[PDB]
């Protein structure tokens, strides 16, 4: 029936943060402090329409946001950052308990020289507004409408009319 | 099944012969099987060639009376030229009683298959030429 | 349709005319209980993973446990037959005649 | 007969492992929750007999989505399809990985 | 060591249904249910299958063939193949090549049904984000919403006991 | 046996009874159903004879695959759209194996081949609550799922079902045949109008489980297994006779008695329908399934059969078997005819 | 006939049951169940070689007592399923005047129906 | 199909050891059946009472404590009945 209407490949080019995936889990937390603040838009967009394809330009603006965020975090203090996420690197899945004095290092290092408190547990957490431009939608489960009400029945009860109005026993 | 008595009834009675024949044994060998498979689920025949010989009875005897039952059928229905009654089924009856009681080689219970078969024959065309359905409306 | 649900379906039909014949002992009639007991349990379980049927998860399991107490009560009757007869053959039970 | 005591004494204690969309003890979702949602606010006020007449592209719609049956049907033609112009020989396929 | 190992588990599966349901003695019944419970766990744990396919294996492998292997060396004797037992095994092994070849080499295998004949790497998930394994946590309710199911079933298997030890000669 | 563990028994048949009444989850239902075999298999084989062992392992065998075949009918159900409520089906094929599930739990026609023999090796007990536990856990269950049936299954059995108990039941001096061939007959009669009118069927439920109440308790008063027993009973007493007049009659289904009640009903509410040769062919067969109640009274109570001495050893004590309740029974079910508009008591 | 509101459980006496007329005192029905439970005290003595019309009293008055009681809730919850199904119909039949036509009153001055003597 | 290498290794090296082992040189108690039901009866109890390490993590805690109580008082009721009476005696 209904065919589907799929974004362009103009839309699908951003500059994709094409890093690996332990420098960003050790990268997470300052990340979820100065960036990671306009993309709640991105979603409640998601949470309030059940459909990308639609939702891709505030993808676009945390994909920028993150590149911006590691694009400062490279430009200045650390460099030593790269020690610690490669000292967090091969320790299987990574435990953030593991290379505990470089966290505290690379804490030092921001917070003396850039600033960005860590936040502390637990502040990732706690459900937060959040205001757009867009307006809210209405309806995205696209159905037709609740089609026959029952006549509900009421009205207070005559007695029996001429009994059972079986064969016999009348009454 | 539904497909093959749905076939035979499908026939104008009437006359487009001898396709009511084969239905008819067609019907009758599919009798002939379901009894005989309860025959041989409940006797265990020791030897299989008498399993066999029972089965191949069972569903022999039930195509002859199909087969005789619907060469009368459409012999009557040329003959007497009026498709309407069910006396010419009451001759179907019976001859497939007495030819029951042929291949059984008795009598009398040739006879009162020629009664039983001929009354359950004629009560079979009135129905359906008045129009009693399947077992149900289901309906109120 | 997830094509092998077709296959655990066929064997749900052998499993089944495993238990209806059966010639000798009723040991392999009551493992054949058993083998169409988890052949439900393996198709369910199929369909419940791949619908992400998440809340109510339960069915394998509990489906499991119920029928394996049945055949614990089918472990104690043969045992019951078989202590009070030779044998647990279907023979020798031609007694009480319908 | 069928009773009403689970309506009656006000212990709604059978009514949770019955349908998905129910509150999971994590708040996660089936595969086809929003199908369930509106399959069943278009069958709810109803005598079941327009449930029949009235509700079936709605419930067509959460049936494919529970089963993917004519959906892995256009993928398999698409597959044989594939497969038998691979077997003649144009456009040595670029669908895989490259140009 | 390909694709359709699903199916190929499912073949030996069907197989060993067939391969105890011609009636051996059932010291091998018991080993055929073994065999077929082991694949049938395989298959299971291919669609992963994480608890419940390694949970089924305690029983039925750790506790009910063990049970009916001992009652197969205690009651019955079978003191000594046969034409009848080894007949129905080719007629089973005939009729599952029949249906496996016509499901290789033509479109769809009908009983009254469409199965859509191909191997299954369809459907599974789109990637998720699981995190917890939704077995484990579905399975890890019962015992906040699960008042009156485990309640039922620990009383039939308590009336399972009683009824046991009645019937071999309460008390 | 003791007492405190029977009536646990009874308990936990109750109990599970209680569950196949009352609950909505699909795996309820089959607890429910595996509950009720587990605590009936130990109520039979309350002596230690051979013929309840046989009876006890012919009856687990074809309870069990019911019970595992229901199973089978539910997963299809859930393969198909899957919810776990008590509702309209959603395949025929579902519905085809579920109604088979539950001919077998009790007492059909192509199924039938276990209840004679499981009722033969048992004492009255163990018969009287497995008919009527027995016969009341699927009719629950029916009631429910009936809007997604084919009738022609519903139908078909119902019709066998009453020939069979009909034709196979001309032929048995035991007591406990001719009572599971009655149960056979009423059974196809209570199935048949599951698609029409259910009130009858529960109706019919309630006075069919009177009835066999009242007779198995006349047969509890004085152990008996043939009808010989019975003249003895006869000459040894004069009231138990006039009883099994009246209960057999009213087996019978007479108009003046209240066993006609749920035959009229039926044939009301059938034929309100396009179906008139079908009542007038169930009916006649409730004209066949008399003859035996009719030999059974000309035996007990009409004619009178030569007596043996030591009854005249049994005249110096006077009656001392407990009834549970006999006459309570007896008069709700024998003279409960001019109420009728009883009927919509029910629904 | 199915409930029709059984949402709303089982309510062997609904609140909107308290409308109707009830069964009034000495009504036929309730004596015919009064003049049972005499005759079921009588069986009751009649089963054992206890005396009847004796000995018994106390049985007889309790089972008219218990068989008049159980009557009395019955005949009350009849006359109410009676008059739900009496109003339900009335509410179907105003609800669709389409399907129901009146039928004008032909009078017998020119309707024809033929003779057919029996002679 | 990582762990199953594993198993096909093991299994054909096994098979190795035994072949080249072999190329190379040329009536019944009562009491001997309820300890195994017994043990069929408790074990289902333990599948019951297993997935409960899973479960702690909810934000019902108090019915969580009742009913697994519950469960372990059950079983400890079957122990004690069959414990006195004669269930395991000699």
């Amino acid at each position: 029936p209904g065919i589907v209407e799929l974004p362009s490949l103009e839309d699908l080019k951003v500059q994709e943060v094409k890093v690996s995936s332990s420098v960003l889990k050790a990268a997470a937390h300052h990340y979820g402090a100065q960036c990671d603040k306009p993309n709640k838009e991105f979603m409640l967009c998601r949470w309030e329409e059940k459909d990308p394809r639609r939702c891709l330009e505030e993808g676009k603006l945390v994909n920028q946001c993150a590149l911006e965020f590691f694009r400062q975090i490279k430009r200045h203090c650390a460099e030593p950052f790269t020690e610690y996420w490669t000292c967090i690197d091969y320790s299987g899945l990574q435990l953030f308990r593991r290379c505990r004095k470089e966290q505290a290092q690379f804490d030092k290092c921001v917070l003396d020289k850039l600033g960005w408190v860590r936040p502390d547990l637990g502040e990732l957490s706690k459900v937060t507004k959040v205001k757009t431009d867009r307006p809210l939608p209405e309806n995205p489960y696209h159905s037709r409408a609740r089609p026959e009400p029952n006549p509900e029945v009421e009205g207070d009860l005559k007695p029996a009319r001429h009994g059972s109005r079986l064969f016999f026993w009348t009454m | 099944a539904k497909t093959l008595l749905h076939q035979y009834w499908d026939i104008p009675e009437g006359t487009e012969c001898h396709r009511k024949t084969y239905a008819a044994t067609s019907i009758g060998g599919a009798s002939g099987l379901v009894v005989s498979a309860y025959s041989v689920a409940l006797k265990t025949p020791t030897s299989f060639l008498e399993g066999v010989a029972r089965t191949g009875r069972y569903t022999f005897t039930a195509a002859a009376i199909g087969a005789i039952f619907g060469l009368t059928s459409c012999i009557s229905a040329q003959v007497r030229e009026k498709p309407d009654d069910p006396l010419n089924y009451l001759i179907g009856g019976c001859a497939g009683g007495l030819t029951l009681g042929a291949r059984t080689r008795s009598y009398g219970i040739g006879a009162a298959a020629c009664a039983y078969m001929g009354l359950t024959a004629a009560l079979v065309k009135m129905g359906q030429l008045e129009g009693w359905k399947v077992f149900a409306e289901p309906k109120v | 349709m997830s094509l092998v649900y077709m296959n655990i379906m066929m064997a749900f039909t052998v499993s089944l005319t495993g238990l209806l014949m059966y010639r000798s002992h009723l040991m392999s009639s009551l493992l054949c209980l058993e083998g169409m007991m988890l052949s439900l349990f393996i198709l369910a379980t199929l369909m419940i993973l791949n619908s992400h049927f998440t809340l109510a998860s339960m069915m394998p399991i509990i489906l499991l446990v119920f029928a394996a107490c049945e055949a614990a009560l089918g472990l104690s009757l043969l045992v019951m037959v078989s202590n009070t007869y030779g044998t647990d053959y279907v023979q020798n039970l031609n007694l009480l005649q319908c | 007969p069928f009773f009403d005591v689970q309506k009656k004494l006000g212990v709604d204690l059978d009514h949770w492992m019955t349908i998905q969309s129910a509150e999971q003890p994590h708040r996660i979702p089936a595969r086809c929750h929003a199908f369930e949602k509106e399959w069943i606010e278009c069958a709810h006020g109803i005598g079941s007999i327009r449930a029949e007449k009235e509700c079936k592209i709605e419930f067509e719609d959460f049936r494919e989505c529970l089963l993917r049956q004519k959906t892995m049907k256009r993928l398999n033609a698409i597959k044989r399809q594939r497969d038998k112009l691979i077997k003649e020989g144009k456009y040595t396929p670029p669908p895989h990985h490259s140009g | 060591m390909m694709t359709y190992i699903v199916f190929i588990l499912s073949i030996i599966f069907v197989m060993g249904f067939v391969g105890f349901s011609s009636k051996p003695s059932p010291i091998y019944g018991g080993l055929g249910l073994i065999v077929s419970g082991g694949v049938g766990c395989g298959i299971v744990l291919n669609f992963g299958g994480s608890f419940l396919g390694l949970m089924v294996f305690l029983i039925y492998l750790g506790g009910m063939m063990v049970v009916f292997g001992y009652t197969t060396a205690m009651a019955t004797e079978q003191y000594p193949s046969n034409k009848v037992v080894l007949g129905t095994f080719i007629t089973g092994l005939l009729m599952e090549f029949l249906m496996v070849y016509y499901v290789l080499k033509d479109k769809e295998v009908e009983i009254v049904f469409k199965f859509n004949g191909m191997g299954d790497w369809v459907i599974y998930d789109t990637g998720d984000s699981g995190f917890f394994s939704e077995e484990a946590m579905g399975i890890a309710a019962l015992y906040s919403y699960g008042t009156w199911l485990v309640i039922v079933t620990g009383w039939s298997l308590l009336i399972g006991v009683v009824v046991i030890m009645e019937i071999t000669r309460g008390n | 046996m003791n007492p405190i563990i029977l009536i646990i028994i009874l308990m936990t048949v109750m109990l599970g009874t209680i569950i196949v009444m009352i609950s909505t989850h699909w795996l309820l239902i089959w607890i429910g159903f595996e509950m009720n075999m587990l605590a009936i298999i130990p109520i039979m084989m309350k002596k230690h004879n051979p013929r309840a062992t046989e009876a006890s392992t012919k009856y687990f065998l074809t309870q069990s695959t019911a019970s595992m075949l229901l199973m089978m009918a539910i997963i299809i159900n859930l393969m198909f759209s899957g919810q776990w409520t008590v509702m309209k089906l959603f395949n025929p094929m579902a519905s085809m194996l579920m109604t088979m599930a539950l001919a077998m739990k009790l007492g059909m026609a192509p199924f039938h081949f276990w209840v004679p023999e499981v009722t033969q090796g048992i004492p009255l007990s163990s018969g009287l609550i497995l008919l009527t536990w027995q016969k009341l856990a699927p009719m629950s269950v029916l009631y429910q799922i009936l809007p997604s049936i084919n009738l022609d299954l519903i139908l078909t059995l119902s019709i066998l079902s009453i020939t069979i108990g009909g034709w196979g039941g001309l032929n048995q001096t035991q007591l406990r045949k001719i009572m599971a061939y009655s149960s056979i007959a009423h059974m196809g009669w209570m199935t048949a109008v599951l698609l029409y009118n259910p009130t009858m069927t529960l109706l019919n439920l309630i006075i069919y489980i009177i009835m066999t109440s009242t007779m198995f308790t006349l047969f509890m008063a004085n152990s008996t297994t043939t009808t010989l027993s019975l003249s003895h009973t006869w000459n040894k007493a004069p009231i138990m006779t006039i009883l099994v007049l009246i209960t057999l009659l009213s087996m019978g289904g007479l108009p003046p008695l209240s066993g006609f009640m749920p035959k009229w009903m039926i044939i009301q509410e059938m034929t309100k329908n396009d179906s008139i040769i079908l009542p007038t062919l169930m009916a006649i067969t409730a004209l066949l399934n008399l003859y035996f109640y009719m030999r059974l009274t000309y035996s007990t109570a009409l004619t009178m059969f030569p007596s043996t001495n030591n009854m005249k050893m049994k005249w110096q004590f006077p009656t001392t078997k407990r009834m549970t309740l006999l006459p309570t029974m007896t008069v709700l079910s024998t003279m409960l005819l001019p109420l009728t508009p009883i009927l919509s008591i029910l629904e | 006939m199915t409930g029709r509101q059984a949402r709303a459980p089982l309510q062997f006496l609904p609140d909107e049951a308290r409308s109707l007329p009830p069964p009034k005192l000495t009504d036929p029905r309730l004596a015919y169940i009064g003049f049972l439970g005499y005759c079921s005290g009588l069986i009751d003595n009649a089963i054992r070689r206890r005396p009847v019309l004796s000995a018994g009293l106390h049985r007889q008055f309790l089972y008219i007592t218990s068989f008049v009681f159980v009557g009395y809730y019955l005949l009350k919850r009849q006359d109410y399923m009676y008059a739900v199904r009496d109003h339900d119909m009335f509410s179907y039949i105003k609800s669709h005047p389409e399907d129901f036509p009146e039928k004008d009153k032909k009078t017998y001055r020119e309707v024809f129906e033929e003779f057919h003597p029996v002679r | 199909m990582n762990l199953m290498i594993t198993l096909l290794t093991n299994f054909t090296l096994a098979t190795l050891l035994v072949t080249i082992a072999f190329w190379l040189p040329q009536p019944f108690s009562m009491k001997f059946f309820l300890v195994a039901i017994t043990f069929l009866l408790f074990d289902l109890e333990i599948a019951l009472l297993l997935p409960l390490p899973w479960a702690s993590q909810t934000t019902n805690l108090n019915t969580m404590l009742t009913m697994a109580l519950l469960l372990i008082f059950l079983l400890a009721v079957s122990l004690a009945y069959e414990w006195t009476q004669k269930g395991l005696e000699w």
